[PDB]
């Protein structure tokens, strides 16, 4: 069964940087979508990009194409979120997800990270 | 983005009822040209990652029981669980998955309550 | 050939150097610091036909020098050092690198 | 404007006779890579050289392609002027700005082509080996043979496939039955098919054999097995020194550059050192004659009129310079061509019969060759007076 | 009895794997006294002191293979170029293991090189092994980067060869630009829908925008696109229904580098076992020679075929036999719908979603009905009239009582030196309208009748610049795509059944010569002619070039030069006016001629005994029903109602 860890909890200060890692493993991470979603406490998740690991195909969130960017490591299959210019509002839990796709038809977001919590 | 409405946003039962808890999406999820619906039904638990209950609105995944039924089309469609249990206790979203229609939405959530 | 350059100054500024004796897109621009106590030395140069620019590396990051083929003016400022300016031009007949065409001098103080 | 002219060297070139102008004159043996970057890197410092004119006396073809590289790397024109450093490849890069002198196959094919139909040798075929750059000589030719005034015959092409066994190489080599053949190979290669030819006995007297400039070699290094009267053809001009081509470079080069400050003023640029482009003679100096002799070059960085001489190999084991090539005809210093019966000395040809006529009104009809295509209607024969 | 190897990594976990397979290598290959050495260094942003670095660092150390194994590189320009040419200075084989430019493959730059992974062209085969799936045959070329899009069509040309077919249009360019609409709207007025893209991921998006600016992503196209084309910001603009490849495992680096590392290993070992085994020199310093033993080991290791998959360099040093993935963007999400085996292609279960309607192959082939037919000025077949008034033809009435149904034609008023340019539309009637008109009432479609810039049939003649022979004539306008299928009376000959297609001939006649009131070519007065038996023919015309193909006849050909005309209404007016002697020309107009003007005779000998016929395009299904039509009219009575019209009747 795939797996996907993410990287421990961070303490950023105020329009300062971060990077986080999801280390994927388990199923094809050349052949798949990986997608980072901003979920903060009591709140439902917001979608932030996805990316395409055979192609570097990038789609950001409008709200986030100039706040966050995404990389691969095709060598660790670990997947990359930066993100920039961080604020309060970014004191959320960001998660790591694996599409599921059937007979070439997406049914949804099959596989989980353990979350991330920015501070 | 597409508006997803949820009805009723949170409701408490005994064990053993009949529940049905609503959908509606703005625009018609269904594609005409595969006669598809892009949505999918979700559990999510305290401190736990969502997971995913029911896609196309219509089938359930292999670790939901038959006990959960998800019903409805185009832009309303219905979850609805036949003999509800403590263990499903929890918040339920529905989510589009139409790639044409970005980006990804969820509405408004319904607290299930025993 | 003759040259002519801003007044005195007393943070950031400019200094201009001006051509009126030639034609201004062919020779390179010079800039020399001539602190008291000692001889002299050396900025960067720029060509005003193409805009190509070097500078040294003691002085890397806090000159930028920059030209309008307009107006035939010199532009070089220093950000973020007392000392007597100096815009030059050579000769033209070139290997020698020598400096024959002297500007007023532009004194900062802080 | 700054040049540096470098040579490399074993013949004695001594350096003394070597708005902004500077010439720098050296001389230089080794040819490792090493030293080449050392020297470019070094210079580059020395006063923002634009020009470089660099010539080889070995005869390696890598110096060439380390020059392209490195003036694709520093943006700066550098020219092939002798050796292995002069000698044409393949296909240049419009990110490189690298030229060189001599003419490609195509020129040379073109002039072998011309040389064939002055002496109307209308029959013959192809023999190709695996050597590189072949399938482009031969869509010239094809390409060539269709548009002519001539109707060459053409036999099915040789081609072939390692060093041939002499199991079914020699089923096609057989089939070769035209007098002349065209042969492209290396000269390492063409060793062996010519002993195996001489051993199947295609070594006759009518059996030319014509090559370009790739298989003759080193002028010293003959091998036996060419026959004496071989067809080669090559740009050595011995009649003019390496001296004329250095002076006719820097001509081109103040031309160009003359030239290209009317239009912008700042066009002569070199980077500033090796560790650590707008406007250029790139795309410019595509049409340039200096004192009359057209120099211009083409599109891919091929010369317009180059100097390809015609050499043969006379009985004494050498290549016997014979035929120029003119501004774009054909010249020939022996007109009649010389029956070279003597390739070895296992070959007593004697197979000839001098016939002498008399102008007689119904059997020897006496008239003028055809203006139009110089050339005598298929019903004549050739003949000559001693007017 | 050691080995040294170099090698460029930067990753450290890769570099752990490299130096733990060259320690395995020595597993296998028992306990001989053979010695790898290891060496490696990482990445420097300059391209001058990494080349330098590596070249003195593994010319000391005497190694004997060099690799390159970095996709990630911030440069753009992916150029292991300095590592190649100075490991190929001494001849010491070099191994590329992530570089995919289809410039490596030429080995006349680069002596020493080899790479396990295949450059593009083998996408342009796969293409054309594609096109054997689904029957096509016209296809649409672009592409961008001139440094291997030479390479590019080359490849397809040897493709093409096999089936002896060609590309309808191909187009090259300065990539990076951005108006290519023109280009565009090119192609759309073409029949072949198939576009075959290969570019960088600017011209991609450049061309995805203003194609769907353009709104070319209908029903009926064919989308065909590469690898390179589909990620960045091209995968953004992409429209739905484009059909993708996949490079498998060309980007998990650990798998490739221990099959590269293998495959040395086993080369080095089978090496060994052979005689003659020198080691490269300290060449930094003082050491020009190269190494005797380089095309030695070079060939050596092209003869590496193993079976443990099996890697086989070709002779471009190639790795052939790879996998290639299909995929489909359906609602811009990337499923995979096909795989291509190492000479097959097996498609999946998934369908094959398109752009506009069925998931059947649509066949992008248009189809045509505006015909452009270009005729001649033909005196008892093509006659010439000004309009009434305006653009109106006078409906004259045969003496039968049919009307003489004429069609309006657009041509110039004469020659050029007279009309420079002066095209009103007449009224056109004869034999060949008359014949056209059945044909269009016959079968199915429209036309526009016009005539030709000259008089002249066609002949192939030299243009003074590039000496290159060109035509012009009917067969110039109809090469140049002005025209579409010539009516006229067409004389089959050798040439231009080469060029153009033809029909069944709809006339039988021969050559003959009209006098006024010799006995046909057998003439001795006209077998050496003078300055009073005057025979002339048509400048520019087919009898011409037919007597100029029997050198037998050059003295006459000799003789026509002088006299030649335009048209044979000027040599009828002048032999009418006496001021010539004798006219080759066909026998059926000049037995019209005859029969209008009673003083024109002809002559005995019947000789060349050819037909005229309908020229066409190249092969179109305009031919097989065009036949078809022309014999079945032959074979009832209409020739005869029609020689009623014009030929049967006398004046």
């Amino acid at each position: 069964q795939g797996q996907m860890q993410q990287s421990g909890a961070e303490l950023v200060k105020p329009g300062a940087s971060v990077k986080l890692s999801c280390k994927t493993s388990g199923f094809s991470f050349s052949t798949s979508y990986i997608n980072w979603l901003k979920q903060k406490p009591g709140q439902s998740l917001e979608w932030i990009a996805w990316i395409y690991a055979g192609t570097d195909g990038t789609s950001y969130n409008q709200k986030f194409t100039d706040k966050a960017q995404l990389t691969v490591d095709t060598s660790s299959s670990t997947a990359y979120m930066q993100f920039s210019s961080l604020t309060t509002d970014d004191s959320a839990i960001y998660y790591c997800a694996r599409e599921g796709i059937y007979y070439g038809n997406y049914a949804g977001f099959t596989y989980w990270g353990q979350g991330t919590l920015v501070t | 983005d597409i508006v997803m409405t949820q009805s009723p946003s949170s409701l408490a039962v005994t064990a053993g009822e009949k529940v049905t808890m609503r959908c509606k999406s703005s625009q018609s999820l269904l594609w005409s040209v595969n006669q598809n619906n892009y949505l999918s039904w979700y559990q999510q638990k305290q401190g736990q990652p969502p997971k995913l209950l029911i896609y196309g609105a219509s089938i359930r995944e292999s670790w939901v029981p038959d006990r959960f039924t998800g019903s409805g089309s185009g832009t309303d469609f219905t979850l609805t669980i036949s003999n509800v249990h403590a263990e499903d206790l929890a918040v339920y979203y529905c989510q589009h998955n139409h790639g044409s229609f970005l980006p990804y939405t969820f509405g408004g959530g319904t607290k299930l309550e025993i | 050939v003759q040259l002519q350059q801003s007044g005195a100054e007393l943070a950031s500024v400019k200094i201009s150097c001006k051509a009126t004796g030639y034609t201004f897109r062919s020779y390179w621009i010079e800039w020399l610091k001539q602190r008291p106590g000692h001889g002299l030395e050396w900025i960067g140069e720029i060509l005003p036909g193409s805009g190509r620019t070097n500078y040294n590396e003691k002085f890397k990051g806090k000159a930028t020098i920059t030209a309008d083929t307009s107006s035939n003016t010199a532009y070089m400022q220093l950000s973020s050092d007392s000392a007597v300016y100096y815009c030059t031009r050579s000769r033209g007949t070139m290997i020698t690198r020598e400096f024959t065409y002297w500007g007023q001098g532009a004194l900062v103080t802080v | 404007l700054n040049i540096a002219v470098l040579l490399g060297h074993s013949h004695d070139v001594t350096e003394r006779e070597l708005l902004d102008v500077n010439v720098v004159a050296l001389l230089m043996n080794r040819t490792d890579p090493k030293s080449l970057i050392t020297h470019v890197c070094d210079l580059m410092s020395g006063a923002r050289i634009h020009g470089l004119v660099f010539g080889d006396d070995t005869d390696q073809e890598a110096v060439a392609q380390m020059l392209d590289f490195i003036s694709s790397q520093t943006f700066i024109p550098i020219l092939g002027i002798h050796g292995g450093a002069s000698m044409i490849m393949a296909d240049k890069d419009p990110t490189s700005t690298f030229f060189q002198f001599g003419a490609s196959i195509q020129q040379q094919a073109t002039v072998m082509l011309k040389i064939m139909q002055d002496y109307d040798w209308h029959v013959f075929s192809l023999v190709t080996t695996i050597f590189p750059g072949y399938r482009d000589f031969i869509s010239f030719i094809k390409t060539t043979v269709d548009n002519s005034f001539v109707g060459w015959d053409m036999q099915n092409v040789i081609t072939l496939d390692t060093s041939f066994e002499d199991a079914k190489t020699q089923v096609q080599l057989k089939k070769i039955h035209s007098s002349v053949i065209l042969l492209y190979c290396s000269k390492d290669e063409a060793v062996l098919i010519l002993s195996e030819a001489r051993s199947l006995g295609l070594t006759g007297y009518d059996f030319f054999w014509i090559v370009p400039s790739l298989v003759s070699g080193n002028t010293e290094l003959i091998p036996k097995e060419f026959p004496s009267g071989l067809i080669s053809v090559s740009y050595d001009d011995w009649d003019y020194s390496l001296e004329a081509r250095v002076r006719d470079g820097l001509g081109i080069l103040t031309t160009a550059a003359s030239s290209m400050l009317e239009k912008f003023s700042y066009i002569p640029e070199a980077k500033a050192s090796c560790y650590g482009p707008l406007h250029t003679l790139h795309q410019f100096m595509v049409n340039v004659t200096w004192d009359g002799k057209d120099l211009s070059f083409t599109e891919e960085g091929y010369q317009v009129h180059p100097r390809l001489v015609v050499i043969v190999l006379n009985k004494d084991r050498e290549w016997e310079k014979v035929g120029k090539w003119e501004n774009q005809t054909l010249s020939l210093r022996h007109a009649v061509w010389p029956r070279y019966k003597s390739f070895s000395d296992c070959e007593p040809d004697d197979n000839h019969l001098s016939i002498v006529t008399l102008e007689e009104a119904p059997f020897v009809i006496v008239e003028d060759i055809d203006p139009l295509t110089e050339t005598c209607v298929r019903n004549t024969v050739p003949c000559r007076k001693f007017v | 009895k050691i080995v040294n190897i170099g090698a460029v990594l930067s990753t450290r976990k890769h570099e752990q794997m490299f130096r733990e397979a060259v320690n395995q290598a020595n597993k296998r290959h028992g306990s001989w006294k053979i010695q790898l050495n290891a060496t490696s260094v990482t990445h420097k942003p300059n391209a001058i002191q990494m080349a330098l670095s590596v070249c003195e660092d593994l010319i000391s150390s005497q190694v004997y293979a060099i690799l390159v194994s970095h996709p990630p590189t911030p440069n753009d320009h992916f150029t292991p170029t300095p590592v190649s040419y100075t490991a190929g200075f001494y001849r010491i084989p070099v191994l590329g293991l992530t570089t995919r430019m289809s410039i490596y493959s030429d080995k006349s730059i680069h002596l020493s090189f080899l790479r396990t992974v295949p450059p593009y062209s083998h996408q342009s085969s796969v293409w054309f092994e594609m096109m054997r799936v689904y029957n096509w045959n016209h296809i649409i070329l672009l592409v961008s980067d001139d440094h291997e899009g030479r390479a590019a069509q080359k490849r397809l040309e040897t493709l093409l060869e096999e089936r002896e077919s060609k590309a309808e249009k191909v187009l090259q360019f300065d990539p990076g630009t951005k108006n290519v609409t023109a280009l565009l709207m090119e192609a759309r007025d073409l029949e072949a829908r198939v576009i075959i893209l290969s570019a960088s991921e600017d011209d991609a998006a450049t061309v995805y925008r203003a194609a769907a600016m353009l709104n070319m992503t209908g029903s009926g196209y064919v989308w065909l696109v590469g690898e390179r084309e589909i990620s960045g910001n091209a995968l953004r603009y992409a429209p739905d229904g484009i059909i993708g490849l996949q490079l498998i495992n060309g980007k998990n680096e650990s798998a490739h580098i221990s099959d590269a590392v293998g495959v040395v290993a086993q080369a080095v070992h089978e090496l060994l076992e052979k005689e003659n085994i020198t080691d490269p020199p300290r060449g930094c310093v003082g050491n020009t020679n190269i190494w005797k033993t380089g095309p030695l080991f070079k060939r050596v290791l092209m003869s590496s075929k193993y079976a443990d998959g099996r890697v086989e360099f070709n002779e471009d040093g190639d790795r052939k036999f790879a996998n290639y993935s299909i995929m489909n963007l359906q609602n811009r999400k990337l499923v995979q719908v096909g795989i291509y085996n190492g000479t097959h292609v097996i498609p999946n279960d998934r369908k094959i979603i398109w752009p506009g309607g069925e998931t059947e192959k649509p066949r992008g082939y248009q189809m045509s009905t505006r015909l452009k037919i270009v005729t001649i000025h033909q005196e008892p077949f093509v006659y010439v009239k000004p309009t009434m008034s305006d653009g109106t033809c006078k409906e004259e009435f045969t003496v039968n009582g049919d009307p003489v149904k004429k069609v309006i034609c657009t041509g110039p008023n004469d020659t050029s030196p007279g009309s420079p340019r002066h095209t009103v539309p007449q009224c056109c009637y004869g034999f060949c309208v008359d014949l056209l008109i059945k044909l269009a009432r016959t079968m199915n479609f429209t036309y526009e009748v016009h005539l030709v810039a000259d008089g002249k049939f066609g002949t192939q003649e030299r243009v003074n610049n590039s000496n290159k022979k060109e035509w012009n004539g009917m067969m110039g306008e109809l090469l140049s795509g002005q025209a579409d299928m010539i009516v006229a009376p067409l004389t089959i000959n050798n040439e231009r059944a080469q060029y153009i297609e033809f029909s069944k001939p709809f006339k039988y006649q021969g050559l003959t010569i009209l006098v006024k009131k010799i006995t046909g070519i057998n003439d001795p007065r006209l077998r050496n002619p003078s300055d009073k038996f005057i025979y002339a023919t048509v400048k520019q015309s087919s009898v011409d070039i037919y007597f100029r193909r029997q050198v037998e006849l050059s003295t006459m050909y000799r003789h026509m030069e002088k006299h030649n005309y335009e048209s044979a209404a000027e040599a009828i007016q002048a032999v009418r006016d006496n001021k010539l002697h004798a006219f080759i020309w066909d026998s059926a107009v000049l037995e019209f001629e005859a029969s209008q003007k009673c003083d024109l005779v002809t002559t005995g000998e019947l000789f060349f005994r050819s037909g005229f016929g309908i020229g066409m395009r190249k092969d179109s299904p305009w031919k097989q029903n065009v036949s078809l039509s022309i014999l079945k009219s032959h074979e009832n009575g209409f020739m005869e109602d029609l020689d009623k019209t014009w030929v049967r009747y006398q004046e």
